RNA sequence: GAACUGGCGAUGCGGGAUGAACCGAACGUAGAGUUAAGGUGCCGGAAUACACGCUCAUCAGACACCACAAAAGGUGUUAGU
RNA sequence: UUUGCUCCACACAAUAUAGAUGGAUACGAAUAAGGCGUCCUUGUGGCGUCGCUGAACCAUAGCAGGCUAGCAACGGUGCACUUGGCGGAAAGGCCUUGGGUGCUUGCUGGCGAAUUGCAAUGUCAUUUUGCGUGGGGAUAAAUCAUUUGUAUACGACUUAGA
């Protein structure tokens, strides 16, 4: 077809933080669709990739992925916490990035 | 080793006989009965990769006659069972992808 | 918080010059039985010479409202400290049951007096029986003959944040 | 002539209107208005649909056009004979409001199979559609 | 959702729509207001006069040049009240004000596209009927903006021009659905309603 | 200038924008969970939550320590005797 | 100034990305009112219907979407042209005429796909520049130095000089 999107969209929002301290190990994940916690726990467990572009080939592609996952829900309107291998690099905040339907319990 | 067998079936979309993962596929409520068919010939020695020595060292650059009349063995019998009900045939050639409005925690499958 | 009646018994404790006391009784508007039986000993400390020490508690019971779905008219008698000194007075509340009506009247006296849980004294509440007894206008608005009126100015909240149309307000 | 105002009625609160239950533990089922308590909160009952009888913020309920005679105070056996008797539960459903709700919710139920069943017949609709927008 | 999402500015209110729009920035939403002279302050319009003079006032006294500078545009008035809302200091406030675009009146690049609102901050659906509002316009031309006439005029020839594109629009789509319902059921039409569509 | 206690001095951490003393809590290096005091429009992590009222200020008001306001008045408005 | 400059087509390199991954899908005004349809005596008109959110509408099947056969219609859509308009707020876009060409999943068939081995973004976008081709297009000024004095601390300014 015209589509062949097998993942959600969603958005770097932040850090985890409090008013002046961050946290750069916790990633704050607003998931397209979403807006409670109830329908936030569908995703717990999902991987999620952050897909980047740089100017040096490394292994026969010019596209970096970094990779990480869904582990708890935050607040009260569907955002997510998610954790990664390496963190991610605080310019992305408001940046796209890709929440997989594996593993999956449907 | 917990991993589940799987056919396109060849005709339709060109899948062949596989094993997938269970935690990387979604489980639809469509279903078709598969009685008829005799699965027990493949098992985890039947999928053997013939692993490659570190000498060999692909610079720049085939399929198994018994694994593919297995599958002409297997799909003929699974398409008799798909022309029974409309548009499966139709259904599983094409292929599933999220449109834009889609929230997979409020679909189902 | 949301209110429960309860009565409490209680007397002092007996003695040989005097077994048997005379088991005084109170109902009390309190979220729970720690409070209902503190406010107690409170208006006992202020009524009889007793204290919690000198006294017992022989009975708690919860009383709930006898028609829950039956509209009454209750008339309130409320002690209030104000800033300056203490003053009576009498409210009087259109709802479904005596908790919820109590409910309302301390809503009512920390909205419109600034009184607090702590300066309001509960004197009595009673179900007017007879209408042409109701003698506030807020109320007696509202027991009259085929009483109907409209909603105007409906305002639906949204769960999107951008709407696609202009919205309307027609009820 | 003759003096024209624009009326602008808009759905009265008053006993025997039908009401529908929008957040809550009902929440899309409809109920009956038996009576006001105040500006704000009114007794309602849904003995058909398994409403309990209670007072309830006029917040939590959207008003319908429907209305039945009912005097007011009505016990609940007395609600449920009167809304048997003017048959307002399929006087709802007849309504753009009701077909719209059960769309909805059909869209929800419809699986992926029936997903690309009316995929399929879309397109068939819409060719017979554009093939009739060429002789107008 | 989009990638860029043009609001109509015309009923809003101004901090509570820059409380919405600086949100969606800073989440990386691109963000044009167009018909920012539309805009409504709550309260009395001698109030409002009063509160741009207060905030006249104040400026640098060595050197008038350097101090806080008093815009006078509508749009440039909810730049400032946005601006207030990013952290403009850093690079990612930077990066987020430059997401956005506000416009008086609606420009030939957005005349043709679609304008939505913000429900929640609509002043007939936030004010209560009673209380008094302002206009950003006449504000903004009452402390020195100059081209309040002109926006005017053009705003009704794009509403003349906008009315003529809608007729045509209006017949097309009553054609559509004449077409649709005289095409509803058959067979396919019956198949389609009882899955749902 | 005294009395009893707790502190700062000798002490970082979260909150009070900011601050020696206030509130919370005292500190090896890390991970996960839960909270205190304080907050949840945006800056800013977290409900433009729910519920009942009150107030429209041609100097509104917005939180202890704390960064001020009184006597006297007002058919402004609300509730009472 | 030893063949330089600009534009057009693709050919290869480099360069990055504040962050495509079906579609930014166009009345205006009011909100104690409107929208749409229809009728008439065309109005601040009559009648009917709708809202109660975009949870919409459009699009959406095919090797990341192939190679072929037929049926039914004379539609739908893409590309390069082509005719006629309209658009100056930041127009740089919108509409339309005609023919060509490709596809059509509206309907029914035939062949292909494996081995990426049980997942690894599994690579499909646009931004700038250079160097090659081969096809057009055009053949300047400014500054220093000299001079002026309507100018001037010096710069700067205003003048003149084939």
């Amino acid at each position: 077809a015209e589509s062949h999107r097998l993942y959600v969209k969603g958005k770097h929002l932040s850090y985890q933080r409090s008013k002046r301290v961050n946290n750069p190990n916790v990633s704050l994940i607003k998931i397209e669709g979403v807006a409670t916690p109830q329908d936030a726990q569908f995703y717990l467990g999902k991987r999620i990739a952050y897909v980047y572009r740089a100017s040096k080939e490394v292994r026969g592609s010019k596209i970096r992925v970094m990779w990480g996952k869904v582990t708890r829900t935050h607040g009260n309107s569907g955002v997510v916490r998610a954790t990664f291998r390496n963190n991610l690099p605080a310019k992305t905040f408001g940046a796209s990035v890709r929440i997989f339907l594996y593993p999956s319990n449907i | 080793d917990n991993t589940l067998l799987v056919t396109g079936p060849f005709k339709v979309n060109g899948v062949p006989l596989r094993r997938v993962n269970a935690r990387y596929v979604i489980a639809t409520s469509t279903k078709v009965s598969v009685e008829g068919v005799n699965v027990e010939k493949f098992n985890v020695e039947y999928f053997a990769k013939e692993k490659l020595t570190k000498k060999e060292k692909k610079e720049a650059n085939e399929i198994k006659t018994e694994r593919v009349e297995d599958q002409k063995v297997v799909d003929k019998a699974l398409l008799a069972e798909i022309k029974k009900t409309p548009l499966l045939k139709q259904y599983l050639s094409a292929s599933f992808s999220l449109k834009n409005g889609d929230k997979p925690h409020l679909l189902k499958f | 918080a949301h209110f429960k009646e309860y009565q409490v018994i209680g007397r002092r404790l007996p003695t040989e010059s005097v077994p048997e006391p005379k088991l005084f009784r109170m109902r009390i508007f309190a979220s729970n039985e720690v409070i209902a039986k503190s406010r107690y000993w409170y208006f006992l400390q202020k009524l009889h010479k007793v204290k919690k020490a000198s006294g017992e508690i022989v009975s708690i019971n919860q009383i709930n409202e006898a028609h829950p779905t039956k509209v009454k008219n209750f008339g309130v008698w409320v002690r209030y400290d104000s800033r300056s000194g203490t003053h009576n007075m009498y409210k009087e509340i259109r709802d479904v049951s005596r908790v919820a009506a109590v409910e309302t009247l301390y809503q009512d006296m920390a909205a419109r007096h600034r009184a607090r849980f702590r300066s309001i004294h509960i004197l009595k509440v009673a179900e007017i029986e007879k209408t042409a007894d109701v003698k506030r206008q807020y109320v007696k608005q509202f027991l009259t003959k085929d009483l109907k009126f409209p909603l105007p100015h409906r305002v639906q909240k949204s769960t999107k944040t951008f709407s696609y149309k202009r919205p309307s307000t027609f009820y | 002539t003759d003096s024209i105002v624009k009326a602008s009625n808009w759905r009265l609160v008053e006993v025997g209107r039908v009401v529908l239950i929008k957040k809550g533990q009902s929440a899309g089922k409809l109920a009956a208005i038996v009576e006001i308590i105040d500006q704000k909160k009114v007794l309602i009952d849904g003995p058909k649909a398994g409403v309990p009888r209670q007072a309830i913020n006029l917040g939590q309920v959207v008003l319908t056009p429907l209305t039945f005679a009912l005097p007011r105070g009505a016990r609940t056996a007395t609600v449920s004979k009167k809304w048997a008797a003017a048959a307002v539960c399929e006087k709802w459903a007849a309504s753009s409001w009701a077909k719209k709700i059960a769309q909805r919710e059909r869209r929800a139920a419809l699986t992926d199979f029936e997903r690309f069943q009316v995929m399929v017949l879309r397109k068939q609709k819409r060719y017979t559609v554009k093939k009739a927008l060429a002789k107008a | 959702v989009e990638p860029v999402v043009v609001i109509d500015g015309k009923g809003h209110l101004v901090g509570r729509l820059a409380s919405v729009v600086a949100k969606q920035l800073l989440n990386g939403q691109k963000i044009v207001v167009v018909r920012a002279e539309e805009l409504n302050i709550s309260g009395e319009f001698f109030r409002n006069k009063l509160k741009y003079h207060d905030f006249l006032r104040k400026a640098t006294a060595f050197n008038k040049t350097r101090g806080p500078f008093h815009f006078r545009a509508p749009s440039r008035i909810f730049y400032k009240a946005l601006r207030g809302m990013v952290s403009h200091k850093t690079a990612r406030g930077k990066a987020a004000l430059e997401r956005l675009k506000v416009f008086e009146g609606i420009p030939p690049p957005y005349d043709k596209k679609k304008r939505v609102v913000v429900p929640q901050a609509l002043r007939v659906l936030r004010l209560k009927p009673g209380r008094k509002y302002t206009t950003l316009g006449k504000l903004s031309t009452s402390v020195g903006w100059k081209y309040e006439d002109v926006v005017a005029k053009l705003e009704a020839k794009r509403k003349v021009s906008s009315a003529e594109y809608y007729a045509k629009k209006r017949a097309f789509t009553k054609k559509v659905a004449s077409a649709n319902a005289t095409a509803a059921e058959s067979d396919v039409a019956k198949q389609l309603a009882a899955l749902g569509y």
